[PDB]
């Protein structure tokens, strides 16, 4: 239970997640990627479309949503970049829990799915992907984030 | 079909593979050599750019010009309006010559073979095939 | 590997298994002079500490590591090695001060001037530790917390004695 | 870009804390007075030495004279000593002794004991000078003339603080 | 119950000690010794290998089998650094056992115990826990649909 | 002295990429910035009482910091997409209105950022440019000028 | 400094050609190239070498004495002092017991405090000892193949005082 | 007015700062910003690009153009280490402009000024002189027969 | 004819060449690529394991499974009773498909070509040819 | 405490591989072992009077030692082939019967081996296992238990 | 005007010009090369043949000329090898000017041509050639040599 997402584990994740932000046009990427990630979520579970209604998910390319795409995708960044400081990461995530707690409609099963999606997506943009390491870490993150619903 | 990620993947890998400065000429050369050895029929239209001697500066120049265009197209995979236009523009610079549409199918075969070496096992064949293909058909 | 140089003026190399065994093996006998066979390091109660900064086996942010000798005998007929036992302790939570304490077994190599300890076998399978005292004197060492199995470096800490 | 602490409690610190006023290292070596002696680059200090060229100029082994003009230290950000200085180069050209000098602005970083001096936009194209005080003291430093962009090394320059007597 | 990267490294080494020689002899005796422990505990399973002639221990038709098993394990471990591929062959390895009528989810948990009892005897410095952890992750996926 | 236009944006957006960095450099970059901010206006510590503003090194705050720069990232990272930026800024604007944050603080926080960034980039860094853009971004969060 | 240049040290370094060290002209600003020109191995002196790594000598001897017979410096080329040396050796096996005193020419370069002793026997083996710079009572002596410059024997030579 | 090797190195770097992303967006805005400065100073030239539809800035038929120009420049710079090839493509680049009726020797000297005014704004640490030097050597050869 | 030494030689060289972990996938990949480019007719039976995209994990898996078996066979060259059995076992897993016996003659051609690169001039062609051949015929 | 069975054999056989080593390590490994043996029972030096047992460093003895380990190698190296081992042991048995070698010496020599091997292998070494096998090998040379 | 043939520039030239003298038969090369260089000059401008008449240019392989071939080609060497010491190089070249001044018939246009020839020839014997660097340096040299006519 304590061997999940270990130093080496995340040291890896971190390294691999960086292959992404090598070029200055991170925005275009983060957006496109996050956009797709959320879309593919609403695809498999529609009751989501209503949750992201507030951010005009109806218009994927709409700034309203594009901004959102960043915020989330960028939050995942924060999570990953704090992997090497458990107490901080903890706090950082707990905070994310609360930001999701007051958003009724969002249930655990959503994250479980988003996780599966994220796990099938990453390896499509990263040539070097270590499924084992990632799954280990993503789990810890996604869980702590939804631990309030 | 080249969606959003399948592109970024190529856009990214192209970076590492292609490279900068001399690293490129090397790439171009290696590429065309493999192509011409497989189908010497091509040395024909490349008569204007000394295709007989691929190591020559005349051809070297050409080689580069080519790869460059390829760079452009690849850097436009995300924006359709520009690609569709750019591709159409390239088709013209080619159609004006006896070019067996199969030549491109060949070019592609090697471009992948080469990137394969350069990138190794990480090379996302799928993404490239689906993506570079679309670029060829727009010129074929 | 498996050989260390005489402390004499001539940098001759003799096998580790031959230092301090009672028989002049080095050209000049440097492998047997006291300045080499000093037990100063393996003295009971000896303790070395530094700041362990982990690079491979635990969340933990730089914390204090302490490898201290708990008992050590030298079999009369086999002087080459000073078999011993020690304890490796490193702080867990810098705030509530919890601290891990694994018991170790091992010896000290006169040749390499290296302390090699591993867990006793059957106690939560913790870590081991390698300390080189090639730093010039008997009080400073370059210790590294390893994983017994592969001696792979879990963390590193430059230690001092006291 | 990181600062190594005391040989006993070894640990890395970002030079944005190098010497900021808050104990960041376990041994606090990142606030130890001797690390942050402002005197290294006290205004008025003068460093001279021979500049041997091997990269971007057909110059004969001449001398350079870096002299600190001024030095501010933001009370809300101590990790850096901002400073202005005067770089002179007594070199021989067509005929006799000439002097190619220029005004510079830059900073001193405790963590690396690096002194970077860039030209004050002197549109005459002068090579930024860069010194490291890695020699065990605050008197001598190892410098290089470089292009502000690539930091490519055009010349080697070993300076010494001039005595005031 | 997570196979850490460190643990993988641990195993990627532990293995290099059992799978040293490029001569069957060793690996055979070990994999055999493993099964003998499986059969002494879950005798039932024994019958499953009549196809390879277990009644003839030194047969060769059977020895070869043992090797294939060994090598199949070797292949797994030697894939721990290429996750994605491991994840696939790991599935393929399941299907090869699902179509083998009579193979329970239990027999696997049983052979797992086997190694954990054998290996610690064929080599020293065996991180039983680390092994156990990553072996379970491997087994779980192999016999997910086996029971 | 200059407005956060097209080019000046690209410049800041790029330079920010280098200064922001990742991993520990980040956890510090933010650290440094906040220390510089609070050092300027100790009064402001009272606003982050909720996220251990008393101890800049407390995980809670570390998170907060790393979380703040995060937004600033999105902001800067989109100075070339007015449409989107607009949104992010507006979003932030909300998370802040309500708190009695005087233009006095924002000013210090900008200064902080600038000084740290300059310390981090060494030589290649246009001051005016950053000033102009950090400003435009802050304006979008206050509503003022 | 470059491959064939002499470093003058000090708080302000300067590279000059090795062909200038101890030549009579003040080539270095500081003067190093001319203030330390004392010949260590001068006529009469004897050096005892203790083996510690021998993979070529014909006798794989325990010791090896190095006697300097004569030494003369050309009045117009001070950078190199020519030497004449006898390399003595005390061997002793089962089938016999030999003694040797092979003579060889050699020079000492103040340029880098390195005396090169040309191969004594026609087996392409010569001695090359480079001095500390400040010691002069002990130098590591490498036995090499002149042609190749391969090291195959190291002896620590001490001045027999 | 000589393009030194050092200068080449300077540029081979300066470029790596503008031509960073493999996404059009950036390079576009820059090359555009360059032309906008060419047209604000030599408005006559504007007409020359009706073929690519400059009247429709966001056209795409035009954006693609900008890119081609950008990339054509990129290709040049990324050739500065292979002299002989550069010297040839540099000619070929001329011929592509000589057959373009209406392109003066002046317009080039004009776009040169353009960059020298734009670049220093899109990135810091721009050695305007070094750029200017090697850019002129490139331009000269391109429009040797253009006037 | 593969005697006692001619085997040990291969058993040994196989070690250095094949390698461990990733080093292998790389080998497998390089191998199959060269094979498929020479005779694209093979992409056919490899339809189950995405033979069109050899860089894919599906095929990658396969690639490995193959080499592994090859490892086994090679590690049995000294013990005939096990080899004869193992080989027979492999033949079955293959015969069930339209497999031109010449395919193996091809596979061998490349396996040697590749080992050639990996091992260099030390590569004991003789030993391998004589030895790996004996493994193919038992499956052909 | 354990019998030299199938596995315990493989273990010793493997560990021995590492401890034995080659070249100089060997010339010493043996050296060390003998010194440890003679130190225990100086009485035994008298048996190797023929091969300069007086000076453990004499070539004659060096040979002898390196020669002895040789057999021990064959022994251990075949603990997994009872058929063959049996033979080697028997062969040794002969070269030894006749010499008044008390079970007392063999005991010391085992101890010697064990202590040296442990010193050489550092951490990965099962004592019981070696004890058990060195024993089984010695029994095969004495004829006793 | 001072960025022509800079330290890097000539450091390059020097390095590339050395690729030539790797083998001991420099004579055979220098001669053959210098021979060809002068020949190809007389080819494009015949009024030259009369200038080199004194050295029996009529017999390209004739020792009389072969010697000359060296002297010149070897002078170019001197020039190149002194590139890293302007004052010396200067003097060295000025001297060459005088040696050409008293040789009537030799006009500037000759050097300009010889330069173009030399620039087309070098890259034929040197696999690694940096046209830009060389042209920069060769210019400075050729000019200073003919600055008296
Ligand atoms: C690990 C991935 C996730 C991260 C790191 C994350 C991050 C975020 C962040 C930063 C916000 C914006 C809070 C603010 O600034 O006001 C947010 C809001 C939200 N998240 Fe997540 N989220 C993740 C997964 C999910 C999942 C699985 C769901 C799906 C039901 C979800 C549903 C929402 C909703 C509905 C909002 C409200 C957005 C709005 O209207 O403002 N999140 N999330
Ligand atoms: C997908 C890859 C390809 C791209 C992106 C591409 C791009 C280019 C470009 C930009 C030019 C230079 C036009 C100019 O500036 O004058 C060019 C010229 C040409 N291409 Fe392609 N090309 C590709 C494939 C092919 C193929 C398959 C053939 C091989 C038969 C081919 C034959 C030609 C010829 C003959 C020329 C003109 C040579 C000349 O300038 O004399 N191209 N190509
Ligand atoms: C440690 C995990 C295991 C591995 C890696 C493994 C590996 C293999 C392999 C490679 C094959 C041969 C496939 C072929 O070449 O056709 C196989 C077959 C089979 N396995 Fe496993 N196996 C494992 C555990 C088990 C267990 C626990 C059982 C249950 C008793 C089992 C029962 C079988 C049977 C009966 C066959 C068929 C053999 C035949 O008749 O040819 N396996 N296994
Ligand atoms: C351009 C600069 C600024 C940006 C981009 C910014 C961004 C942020 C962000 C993203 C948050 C976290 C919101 C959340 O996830 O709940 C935040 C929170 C906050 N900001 Fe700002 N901020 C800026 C300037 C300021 C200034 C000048 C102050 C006052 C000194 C300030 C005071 C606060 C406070 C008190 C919080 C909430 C703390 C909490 O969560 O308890 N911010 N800011
Ligand atoms: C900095 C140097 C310049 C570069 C590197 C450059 C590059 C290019 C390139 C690559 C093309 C496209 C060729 C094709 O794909 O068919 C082109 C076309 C052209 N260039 Fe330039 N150019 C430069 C300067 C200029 C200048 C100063 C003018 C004059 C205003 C000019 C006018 C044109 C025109 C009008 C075309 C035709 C575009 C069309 O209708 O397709 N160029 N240039
Ligand atoms: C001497 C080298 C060869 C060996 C040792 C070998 C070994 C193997 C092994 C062990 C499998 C995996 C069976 C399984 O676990 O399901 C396999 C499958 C197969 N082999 Fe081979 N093979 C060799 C050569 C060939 C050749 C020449 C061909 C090429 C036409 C071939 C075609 C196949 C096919 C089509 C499969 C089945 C793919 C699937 O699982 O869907 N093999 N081979
Ligand atoms: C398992 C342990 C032992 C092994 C494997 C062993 C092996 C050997 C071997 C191979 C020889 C050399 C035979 C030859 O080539 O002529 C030898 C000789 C001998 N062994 Fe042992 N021996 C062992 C224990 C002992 C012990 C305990 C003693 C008594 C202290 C002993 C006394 C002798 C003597 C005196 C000789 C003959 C010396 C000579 O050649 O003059 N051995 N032994
Ligand atoms: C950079 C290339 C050149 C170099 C370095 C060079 C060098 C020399 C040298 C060393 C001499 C011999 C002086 C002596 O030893 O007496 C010489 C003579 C001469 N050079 Fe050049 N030269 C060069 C180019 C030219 C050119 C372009 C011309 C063509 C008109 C030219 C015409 C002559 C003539 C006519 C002589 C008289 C040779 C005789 O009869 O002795 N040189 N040059
Ligand atoms: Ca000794
Ligand atoms: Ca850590
Ligand atoms: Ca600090
Ligand atoms: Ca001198
Ligand atoms: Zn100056």
């Amino acid at each position: 239970h304590e061997h999940c997402c270990s130093e080496e584990d995340h040291r890896i994740v971190q390294k691999q997640w960086d292959i992404l932000w090598r070029d200055t046009e991170s925005s275009k990427i983060k957006i496109g990627f996050g956009r797709l990630l959320l879309t593919k979520l609403a695809k498999d579970i529609p009751e989501v479309n209503d949750l992201f209604k507030r951010v005009d998910i109806e218009h994927a390319e709409g700034p309203k949503f594009s901004a959102h795409a960043l915020r989330i995708l960028n939050g995942l960044d924060l999570a990953i970049n704090l992997l090497d400081d458990p107490p901080a990461l903890d706090a950082a995530l707990d905070h994310l829990a609360h930001q999701h707690e007051v958003r009724e409609g969002v249930q655990k099963a959503h994250f479980k799915k988003f996780g599966e999606i994220l796990a099938t997506g990453l390896p499509q943009v990263l040539d070097d992907y270590d499924a084992l390491a990632w799954k280990s870490c993503l789990k810890g993150i996604l869980t702590k984030i939804s631990s309030r619903l | 079909e080249c969606l959003v990620t399948e592109s970024l993947k190529v856009k990214l890998q192209w970076a590492s593979a292609f490279g900068h400065a001399h690293e490129r000429v090397a790439f171009g050369l290696e590429l065309w050599r493999d192509i011409i050895d497989d189908h010497p029929e091509i040395k024909a239209p490349f008569s204007r750019v000394r295709g007989d001697n691929i190591y020559s500066p005349e051809f070297g120049a050409h080689s580069q010009r080519v790869l460059s265009g390829l760079d452009i197209t690849i850097s436009m995979l995300d924006t359709p309006d520009m690609l569709a236009a750019q591709l159409a523009h390239l088709k013209v610079q080619h159609v004006e010559r006896n070019l067996k549409p199969e030549f491109f199918d060949i070019f592609l075969k090697h471009l992948l073979h080469v990137l394969g070496d350069r990138l190794g096992t990480h090379f996302d064949f799928g993404a490239w095939h689906d993506c570079v293909d679309q670029i060829i058909d727009g010129i074929k | 590997e498996h050989e260390s140089e005489c402390r004499g003026d001539v940098p001759e190399c003799i096998h580790d298994l031959l230092f301090c065994d009672g028989e002049k093996d080095c050209r000049d006998g440097s492998d047997e002079d006291p300045e080499t066979c000093s037990l100063n390091i393996t003295h009971v109660g000896s303790s070395y500490t530094g700041l362990a900064t982990w690079t491979s086996c635990e969340d933990l942010n730089p914390d204090h590591a302490i490898v201290t000798i708990t008992a050590a005998h030298r079999k009369s007929f086999f002087p080459n090695r000073v078999w011993l036992r020690a304890t490796l302790s490193y702080e867990l939570d810098e705030h509530d001060h919890t601290v891990s304490t694994t018991q170790l077994r091992g010896f000290y190599n006169f040749g390499k001037r290296e302390l090699l300890l591993a867990p006793l076998k059957g106690q939560s399978e913790g870590y081991g530790v390698i300390c080189d005292f090639n730093l010039g004197d008997d009080d400073h060492a370059d210790c590294k917390i390893v994983v017994p199995s592969s001696l792979f470096v879990c963390a590193h800490f430059n230690a001092q004695r006291y | 870009r990181t600062f190594q602490c005391g040989g006993n409690e070894q640990e890395c610190i970002s030079d944005l804390l190098v010497c900021d006023g808050h104990k960041d290292c376990h041994n606090a070596h990142d606030e130890d007075p001797d690390v942050c002696d402002t005197s290294v680059v006290k205004a008025g200090n003068v460093f001279s030495g021979t500049s041997t060229w091997h990269g971007c100029l057909a110059r004969e082994d001449h001398v350079t004279r870096i002299t600190i003009t001024a030095s501010k230290r933001r009370k809300f950000f101590t990790a850096r000593i901002w400073l202005r200085a005067l770089v002179e180069s007594e070199l021989e050209r067509h005929g006799e002794n000439v002097t190619s000098s220029f005004n510079a602005k830059g900073y001193y970083n405790f963590a690396s004991r690096r002194l970077i001096l860039l030209p004050t936009d002197d549109h005459d194209d002068h090579l930024a000078v860069v010194c490291s005080f890695n020699r065990g003291d605050n008197e001598r430093a190892e410098c290089h003339r470089v292009t502000e962009a690539t930091l490519h090394q055009c010349a080697d320059l070993f300076v010494t603080l001039e005595e005031h007597d | 119950d997570c196979c850490s990267y460190e643990d993988r490294r641990e195993i990627r080494h532990i293995w290099d000690d059992v799978w040293s020689s490029s001569f069957t002899d060793r690996r055979v005796a070990i994999v055999r010794a493993v099964f003998d422990d499986l059969f002494k505990h879950y005798p039932t399973s024994k019958a499953l290998f009549e196809r390879v002639k277990i009644d003839e221990p030194e047969s060769g038709e059977f020895k070869s089998h043992l090797v294939r098993v060994a090598n199949g394990l070797k292949l797994l471990i030697n894939l721990l650094d290429d996750t994605l591929v491991l994840q696939s062959h790991l599935g393929h390895l399941a299907d090869q056992h699902i179509q083998r009528k009579g193979v329970t989810k239990e027999y696997f948990r049983g052979i797992g115990e086997a190694f954990a009892r054998v290996l610690p005897q064929v080599l020293s410095c065996f991180n039983v826990d680390a092994w156990n952890r990553c072996f379970h992750r491997l087994v779980a996926r192999i016999a997910k649909d086996l029971p | 002295k200059k407005q956060c236009g097209v080019l000046e944006g690209l410049k800041v957006k790029s330079e920010w990429g280098r200064a922001y960095g990742s991993g520990h450099d980040r956890e510090a970059f933010s650290q440094a910035i906040w220390r510089a901010t609070f050092a300027q206006v100790p009064e402001s510590r009272s606003l982050f009482k909720r996220v251990h503003g008393d101890d800049t090194s407390h995980p809670a705050f570390i998170a907060h910091a790393d979380r703040v720069l995060g937004g600033l990232d999105i902001a800067i990272s989109t100075l070339d997409q007015p449409a989107t930026l607009k949104e992010e800024l507006d979003h932030l604007q909300v998370q802040h209105e309500g708190r009695k944050i005087p233009d006095n603080y924002f000013d210090a926080f900008k200064t902080a950022i600038l000084h740290v960034v300059a310390a981090q980039l060494g030589r290649c860094y246009d001051r005016e440019a950053w000033d102009a853009c950090i400003d435009h971004i802050e304006d979008g969060i206050k509503g003022h000028h | 400094c470059d491959e064939h240049e002499h470093q003058c040290g000090g708080d302000d370094p300067q590279c000059i050609s090795k062909l200038f060290v101890c030549d009579g002209h003040n080539d270095c600003r500081n003067g190093e190239d001319e203030k330390d020109c004392t010949l260590p191995t001068k006529a009469g002196d004897k050096f005892i070498g203790d083996v510690c790594f021998d993979h070529c000598t014909k006798r794989r001897p325990e010791h090896m004495t190095l006697a300097f017979e004569s030494s003369s410096i050309a009045a117009f080329f001070t950078p190199i002092a020519d030497l004449h040396v006898h390399i003595e050796i005390e061997s002793e096996t089962d089938e016999d017991e030999s003694e040797v005193s092979m003579p060889a020419d050699g020079e000492y370069s103040f340029a880098d405090h390195r005396l090169t002793i040309h191969p004594p026997e026609e087996d392409g083996l010569g001695l090359v000892g480079e001095f500390d710079g400040y010691n002069f009572d002990r130098f590591v002596g490498h036995i090499v193949h002149e042609l190749s410059e391969e090291v195959c024997a190291e002896f620590i030579f001490h001045r027999k005082k």
